[PDB]
């Protein structure tokens, strides 16, 4: 037998598992802390770096930085760390024997293609690799074939709209706001009500409010009125410290911006927008059936209400003949694994994996023309 | 043949004549030519008859004269040994094994044909001591 | 060349694959013409040779001087129907022909006659197989297996009841006997199912140990089986039935037990509904179980087992009937009730609810984590179908494991014999993934059984001191590669099942894809997409496409199982499951390793065969078709085994026998008094050259005419002496009849 | 990035 890995450089969390199974055997964010400070203790175990999950539990004294940003990989010599930790340490696997899927946003820029094979041949010696589309895996992982994939992660949003198995390039349009610049502007208004997040460890704190207190608003300026109008949707949370923080109206307004980019200053339209103006690029015949696939992928899509705003203000861009409809399975922020263990198991998918003897002859540049 | 041998096969032959026009049947001429000697087959005797058909085999005569000219035809002990041998190497042959192959392969005979060749020659055991009646059906 | 006026050959007919003529000119180098009553046979780019009477008769296959169809046709015919004997051997494989009706020779004088004798001193019978493998056993330490097989009809089952009839008259007492042929009513009842070309077939594969002391005696026995074809439960085609046990099971239900289980009718269930054929003419299912139950009384499975089993069945066919509604395109239900559920559900002692949820809905964790989906109306069915399946493959290995119970004995075995029933290969005019899974076995099987022969050949050689470059045989290797390899046609199936959207149309057009032309024996028929052609060894076989991927496909999902596992109403239930990725497997895969596992049970042993050929489709009593018997002996390789032996060396002579036969020609002066050298001097005379004969140890070996001409000769010298003796001895008896008389 | 963002 052969198990291929599969692995996915998500922007905030790494997930990597073997090939068939249906869950990831690893998740931990991927996340590089150095120590902040002067160290005392004679005696101490002092780690040069933290990698991981580990730096989750030792962050206070810690700086935090992620090496990947809108997903593009800035400095390469942490990410080949986090891939070291995710090999040897979370899957316990010698990369040498077994086989690599990687996972990459659209549009970014090419040297980031040429520069992650180089690092896998050079310093793991896969067997073999390859890079898929996170919006072309979520089809695998929804079962389906033609579809319109919305996909937002922490660095990166990305429309795809695929009929019967063709990707569409010109259809396909980017955004980078995402999960962390949720974060960033959840800190500015939590100033609104006199809470200071300054520190990247303490970012993460943020993160953790962004995921348990956040909502989509159904319509924003009724509820917006209805709070201002009563505490009931005022909520409570808790700092590492326990100093409780409550938390108002204001805890929906990050999920807002993703539907008003205008709020952090962005140029573009909203998600809904883009998504529409995608498929007003695609060819009329194709449209009826996009706008029934429409599935939503990555962990950003997970606020609660989301689904129903997107079907709703979708609609009112959308002619009223045609049924919206809008496919958000509860486990989407996987789906992109699960999705890419079920393309790396397929007998077809053998014959197209890039092998050390043809990378060796053509060099990085075969990552362009053999793999798309 | 001579003018003597002529008249002793002439006398040999009107003994042989079982109905009085001083001839034989067709079917009788085998036999005949088997009385003076000769040892033909039935087939070779059919075959200097002519290959008569069954109505003149059974029923056409012929004299002496038209007779003759076959018998001079057909006229005109190793091998037999070895033939006896075949069935066999203690000089003997079975009875019932002699008696099968004349009943049964070749020119058939009757059981009781063989059994009147076969009387007097054969053993308790059924056995056959071959040279001896061999000189004594060739004598 | 020979052929000359009152020679015989055979012609083709289409009524009677041949027949025979006697030439009626000599033939020189065209049209041929021929005596039966007249008609020139056309000759385009010779006809078949046929045997002189004295071989035909004769009781070895081999022994017939020439070898072909027609005249081992109608060898197996004389043999059958005016002989009235069925046991005749070919090579080394003995073939059985079904005479459908009850013959003496089974009496215990024959079995004590064949103890301790050989092949070739005793006639054909299925006990010489069993000394066989009995004095084998007894030379080398090596286990035997003994392997029958043939199409449904032919008879397996009977001629291994015969096998351990014979082991055990044999061996003396210790009994083991009783308990196997009581074992048989469940066996049949649980895994035999009735299909479209006959009433009763075996849809497992069955294999039987006998141990043995290391002195030699029966200890006991011990059972496995194989190749279940678990997709017969939940889908049947047209006119065919599932097993037998559930027919009997629902003919029951007016009994006073089986009220509790609150069967319905025969067709009620979807499980049985699918046939159409609620019932088989002369079979009372209603009664069969009655000698099913006093089986298992006499086997030893408890009362209380029996209607632990009963129930499981039960659970069975009311699970299948249990039937969603769509809420959305994304997901389904149960609907508010679902009647039938409830039944299930007190029947196994499980919540109403949690049945409810667990078979709407589907659980996956990433173990910091835990997410239900709810899945589509299909999968809801593929899983239902799936559990359902699981259910029935373990109950089968729970009840087969308390047979095997009853069967063993502690005391160790020194070397077992293994005796093993298995379908024939096999082919119907609608061809779908059960005939695809018993084809590609039948492949496996073949191969094991070529290169046996071809092994066995290379020894009788090697033993008989003679060049070898000739042995030659077919590889059906290249063809088990199309099927099992990767980018196969299984593993494609396998692959679609995966893919997200997958459907026997893709499944087809992928096979075009990649096999189309890449392959001589992968073929399109020319009027279909739907279809595909497979060059088998026997046949080529065309199979549809239609229905693969729904009989392909099992997932069992851990929660269903886990609910079933949970449940305390009664013992077996969790006793089934008690003993995982084996869930993710499909049917397919799950074949091939049985299989697997099947070639490493046969292996490290050595095979002795049996072949079985139906004789004729309806039940006529000793009486037989040429046309089926064709396609039996196609099937079962013989005739591959017999061109291939023609094409070399057939014949065997030992020159004791040589010169015990042909002594007739010899001369005594030719005669050196030692029969092998006598003939080694002879034989030079009659026949032109070496290459066309041999000379061993102990054997002569012929080509295959030679036989025919010595026989001629001799006949011609028998005759020639005949005929000198008789004519000596008509001439002077005549002289001593009519002298005698006269004088 | 390299231009219109800061990676
Ligand atoms: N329950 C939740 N509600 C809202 N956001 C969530 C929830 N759980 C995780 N997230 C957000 O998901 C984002 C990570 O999404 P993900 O698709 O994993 O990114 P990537 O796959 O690119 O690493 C983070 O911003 C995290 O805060
Ligand atoms: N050698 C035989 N002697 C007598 N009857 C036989 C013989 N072989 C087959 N039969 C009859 O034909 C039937 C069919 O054969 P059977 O062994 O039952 O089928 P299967 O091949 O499924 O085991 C037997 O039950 C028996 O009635
Ligand atoms: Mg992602
Ligand atoms: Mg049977």
């Amino acid at each position: 037998e052969t198990t291929a890995l599969v692995c996915d450089n998500g922007s905030g969390l790494v997930k990597a598992g073997f090939a068939g199974d249906d869950a990831p055997r690893a998740v931990f964010p991927s996340i590089v802390g150095r120590p902040r400070h002067q160290g005392v203790m004679v005696g101490m175990g002092q780690k040069d770096s933290y990698v991981g999950d580990e730096a989750q539990s030792k962050r206070g004294i810690l700086t935090l930085k992620y090496p990947i940003e809108h997903g593009i990989i800035t400095n390469w010599d942490d990410m080949e760390k986090i891939w070291h930790h995710t090999f040897y340490n979370e899957l316990r696997v010698a990369p040498e024997e077994h086989p690599t899927l990687l996972t990459e946003a659209p549009l970014n820029p090419k040297a980031n293609r040429e520069k992650m094979t180089q690092i896998m041949f050079e310093t793991f010696n896969v067997p073999a690799m390859y890079v898929a589309i996170q919006a072309v895996l979520s089809l695998y992982a929804s079962g389906r074939t033609t579809g319109i994939v919305l996909d937002s992660g922490d660095g990166v949003t990305h429309n795809v709209p695929i009929y019967e198995g063709y990707a569409l390039p010109h259809a396909i349009m980017r955004l980078d706001l995402a999960g962390r610049d949720l974060t960033d502007y959840l800190m500015k208004i939590l100033t609104e009500r006199g809470y200071s997040f300054v520190t990247t460890a303490e970012r993460e704190i943020v993160r953790d409010i962004k995921e348990k207190l956040c909502y989509v608003a159904l319509d924003f300026e009724n509820e917006m009125a209805t709070a201002a109008s009563s505490s009931s949707l005022e909520k409570s949370y808790e700092l590492p410290d326990g100093q409780v923080i409550t938390i108002g109206n204001e805890r929906f307004r990050c999920p807002e911006t993703l539907f008003q980019p205008s709020f952090i200053g962005m140029e573009s339209a909203g998600i809904h927008e883009t998504t529409y103006n995608s498929i007003m690029k695609c060819d009329i015949d194709i449209r009826k059936d996009l706008y029934a696939n429409n599935v939503m992928s990555g962990g950003t899509t997970m606020y609660p209400g989301i689904a129903d705003r997107m079907q709703k203000e979708i609609t009112a861009l959308a002619p009223s003949t045609m049924k919206i409809k809008i496919i958000a399975p509860p486990e989407r922020k996987y789906s992109v694994w699960i999705g890419g263990s079920i393309l790396a198991s397929l007998s077809t998918f053998q014959q197209m994996w890039i092998t050390k003897q043809e990378y060796d002859e053509a060099g990085p540049s075969i990552v362009h023309r053999k793999c798309f | 043949f001579n003018k003597d041998q002529l008249e002793e096969f002439k006398e040999a032959f009107e003994l042989f004549d079982r109905v009085g026009d001083g001839k034989i049947l067709y079917s009788q001429c085998g036999d005949v030519m088997r009385a003076l000697g000769q040892n033909p087959t039935n087939a070779e005797v059919l075959k200097v008859l002519g290959n008569p058909k069954s109505d003149e085999l059974k029923s056409r005569r012929v004299d002496f004269e038209t007779f003759l000219p076959m018998l001079q035809a057909v006229a005109k002990y190793e091998d037999y040994l070895e033939g006896f041998r075949v069935f066999d190497g203690n000089g003997k042959v079975m009875g019932a094994e002699l008696r099968h192959v004349l009943t049964t392969l070749g020119e058939k005979m009757t059981e009781e044909e063989v059994e009147t060749v076969l009387a007097g020659h054969e053993d308790s055991n059924g056995c056959i001591n071959y040279e001896a009646f061999l000189k004594h059906i060739l004598s | 060349e020979l052929y000359t006026k009152y020679a015989r050959v055979w012609i083709p007919d289409p009524e009677e694959v041949w027949k025979s003529a006697e030439l009626l000119k000599d033939y020189k180098p065209k049209v041929l013409q021929l005596r039966l009553k007249d008609l020139e046979y056309c000759l385009d780019p010779l006809p078949p040779l046929r045997n002189p009477d004295i071989l035909v008769g004769e009781n070895d296959l081999t022994a017939l001087s020439y070898l072909h169809e027609p005249a081992v046709l109608h060898n197996l015919k004389v043999r059958f129907i005016d002989s009235k004997l069925i046991y005749t051997y070919c090579g080394i494989v003995l073939v059985a022909i079904n005479p459908y009706e009850q013959l003496p020779i089974y009496g215990e004088d024959i079995i004590n006659a064949y103890s301790g004798q050989n092949m070739g001193d005793m006639d054909p019978h299925i006990f010489a197989v069993a000394e066989e493998a009995y004095k084998q056993m007894a030379r080398d330490e090596r286990n035997q297996s003994i392997i029958v097989s043939g199409e449904s009809g032919a008879g397996k089952t009977v001629s291994a009841k015969y096998a351990m009839r014979y082991f055990a008259t044999v061996s003396g007492s210790a009994n083991v006997e009783e308990k196997v042929l009581a074992s048989n009513p469940i066996m049949e009842s649980i895994g035999n199912a009735k299909t479209t070309r006959n009433d009763n077939s075996s849809r497992f594969g069955k294999y039987i140990e006998i141990g043995f002391d290391k002195r030699y005696r029966i200890i006991g026995a011990n059972m496995r089986t194989y190749l279940l074809e678990k997709s017969r439960v939940v889908f049947q085609a047209e006119e065919e039935r599932n097993y037998h046990i559930f027919y009997q099971l629902c003919a029951s239900a007016a009994l006073p037990e089986f009220k509790t289980l609150r069967l319905g009718n025969a067709n009620y269930f979807h499980y049985t509904k699918q046939g159409g054929s609620p019932v088989i003419d002369g079979i009372d299912d209603a009664k069969e179980m009655v000698n099913t139950r006093q089986a298992c009384t006499l086997l030893g499975i408890s009362d209380s087992y029996q209607m632990g089993i009963f129930r499981i069945l039960a659970g069975i066919l009311h699970l299948g009937n249990v039937e969603f509604a769509s809420r959305d395109s994304d997901s389904c239900a149960i609907p508010p009730k679902h009647d039938p559920l409830t039944i299930f559900c007190d029947l196994m002692g499980v919540d109403y609810e949690e049945m409810a949820h667990w078979l709407c809905h589907r659980k996956l964790a990433t173990a910091t984590e835990t997410y239900i989906k709810p899945i589509s109306k299909l999968h809801a069915i593929n899983a239902r179908d799936a559990l359902a399946k699981h259910i029935y493959a373990n109950l089968f290995n729970w009840i087969v494991d308390h047979v095997n119970k009853a069967l063993h004995s502690t005391v160790k075995q020194h070397s077992f014999i293994g005796v093993l029933d298995i379908y024939g290969f096999e082919t119907f005019e609608i061809n779908s993934f059960e005939q695809f899974c018993i084809n590609y076995a039948n492949e496996k099987l073949q191969q094991q059984f070529n290169m046996h022969v071809f092994k066995l050949e290379q020894e009788e050689y090697m033993k008989e001191q003679i060049p070898w470059t000739l042995i030659d045989f077919y590889d059906n290797q290249p063809c088990i590669n199309l099927i099992e390899a990767k980018m196969g046609v299984l593993d494609l199936l396998d692959e679609e099942c995966k893919m997200p959207k997958g459907s026997d149309d893709t499944w087809a057009q992928k096979l075009y894809n990649t096999h189309l032309n890449k392959c001589a024996l992968f073929e399109k028929p020319r009027l279909s997409n739907k279809a595909f052609i497979i060059k088998h060894f026997a046949d080529k076989v065309e199979y549809q496409c239609e229905g693969f991927l729904e009989k392909n496909k099992d997932t069992v999902y851990e929660e269903q199982i886990k609910v079933l596992k949970s449940s305390k109403k009664f013992k077996l239930l969790p006793e089934l499951f008690q003993d995982s990725k084996e869930h993710k497997k499909t049917v397919g895969h799950q074949f091939r390793n049985s299989l697997h596992l099947l070639m490493e049970t046969l292996n490290a042993t050595t095979p002795h065969y049996v072949r079985c050929i139906k004789p004729n489709d309806f039940k006529f009593p000793f009486t037989f078709d040429e046309k089926r018997a064709v396609q039996q002996l196609r099937a079962c390789g013989v005739l591959e085994t017999i061109r291939i032996s023609a094409a070399g060396f057939p014949s065997r002579w030992t020159y004791q026998e040589f010169f015990s036969r042909y002594r007739v020609l010899m001369k005594q002066k030719d005669v050196l008094s030692d029969r092998k050298q006598t003939c080694k001097n002879v034989l030079e005379k009659l026949i032109l050259d070496k290459d066309k004969y041999q000379f061993g140890k102990t054997k002569i070996f012929f080509r295959a005419g030679q036989v025919a001409y010595l026989e001629k000769i001799r006949a011609d010298k028998l005759r020639a002496a005949c005929i000198r003796i008789q004519k000596t001895i008509r001439g002077w008896l005549m002289r001593k009849k009519y002298m005698r008389m006269r004088r | 990035w390299x231009a219109x963002c800061p990676a």
